[PDB]
């Protein structure tokens, strides 16, 4: 019973997807460049907010109130879903101020991870044209990234396999 | 004697060599090597 209307923030939030796993050096500079640009050129009308916690657990048709209080000692009450649920509406209040807001979420690495929720954000794709360039770009950082390079290829190839629509 | 046997012959040699080089360039192996070089150069540009 999907309602014909859904509640979304007034101003569309902007989310940048890693060309590869966020929290790693190459991607981190890839989004910090955009963050510094939006901050500097567009000062006074755009607010930058960082979501350290998760944001992929935004559900609306699970239960009336899962873990309403922290004293219930429930499995869901002491879990992290309470803070993530509280993260949802602050985006709404920042949107109601007409000021453009971005989301620096370090967990979402695919558009489908944050597509069925009620945020409905603007997703920006930063990608390298070829994985051959990406491999040497990762190599340029140093020996530290050599260990996670292997898992860092799949975060790129699975993401680019996503349709561009 | 000079005109016929030294300038005309040089022109013939240059023409034949240029034709041979042009035919050699479009061979399969040279084409593959050039494609490899071009792809590497595109990779270096994107990397830069």
């Amino acid at each position: 019973h999907v309602p014909p209307y859904d509640v979304v923030p007034s101003m569309r939030p902007v989310v940048l997807v890693g060309p590869s796993l966020k929290g790693y050096e190459v991607t981190d500079m890839m989004q910090k460049a955009l963050f510094d640009f939006l901050k500097h050129r567009f000062d006074g009308r755009i607010s930058i907010t960082r979501v350290t916690a998760d944001l992929s657990l935004a559900k609306r048709s699970v239960l009336n109130n899962p873990g309403k209080r922290t004293i219930i000692e429930r499995s869901s009450a002491r879990s992290s879903i309470a803070e993530v649920q509280s993260e949802i509406e602050r985006i709404f209040e920042l949107a109601k101020s007409l000021q453009l807001v971005v989301l620096d979420a370090d967990t979402i690495n695919h558009p489908a991870q944050l597509a069925k929720t009620s945020l409905a954000p603007i997703i920006v794709f930063v990608k390298v044209s070829s994985p051959k360039v990406l491999q040497r770009l990762i190599r340029s950082r140093g020996k530290s990234q050599m260990k996670h390079l292997t898992v860092q290829m799949m975060a790129y190839d699975k993401l680019v396999q996503c349709p561009p629509e | 004697l000079i005109i016929i046997g030294s300038f005309f012959m040089l022109n013939l040699v240059l023409g034949v060599l240029s034709g041979e080089f042009a035919k050699e360039r479009e061979r399969v192996e040279n084409r593959r090597a050039f494609l490899k070089l071009r792809r590497q150069q595109q990779i270096e540009r994107e990397l830069n």
